[PDB]
């Protein structure tokens, strides 16, 4: 039975790791690429041009053991730039297959 | 014997829904 102070380490420690990549992995290859960032979820990588992104399901889950083959998606577009919600400035994301 | 009928079923339910609003918190901005 996880508890919130439980989910919140974890949470806490998932960001500190994907900081630390963000910070260490090295620069993409041209400024077209969509730039990595912890947007409080899940970590994702430096982004292709033109392409989808995917990355597993966020691991602090307190449900992650039930979801262990999940992915959740954004999209690059071509100017670098992560698909946008409309109307807003979020980020389009698929986080279905990360449901409970 | 029913599942989700007992004080102890709604006693780890609210601890569960703690954890998951703090979930439902992150994913949201």
């Amino acid at each position: 039975t996880v508890s919130l102070w439980e989910t919140v380490q974890k949470w806490r420690e998932y960001r500190r790791q994907c900081q630390r990549s963000l910070t260490e992995d090295p620069p993409p290859a041209t400024d077209l690429f969509c730039n990595r960032t912890f947007d409080e979820y899940a970590c994702w990588p430096d982004g292709e041009p033109g392409s989808f992104v995917n990355v597993s399901c966020p691991w602090y889950l307190p449900w992650a053991s039930s979801v262990p083959q999940g992915h959740v998606y954004r999209f690059c577009t071509a100017e670098g730039l992560w698909l946008q919600k409309d109307n807003s400035s979020l980020p389009w994301r698929d986080l279905s297959e990360c449901e409970e | 014997h029913x599942e989700g009928x007992f004080t102890s079923d709604v006693s780890s339910y609210l601890e569960g829904q703690a954890a998951k609003e703090f979930i439902a918190w992150l994913v949201k901005g």
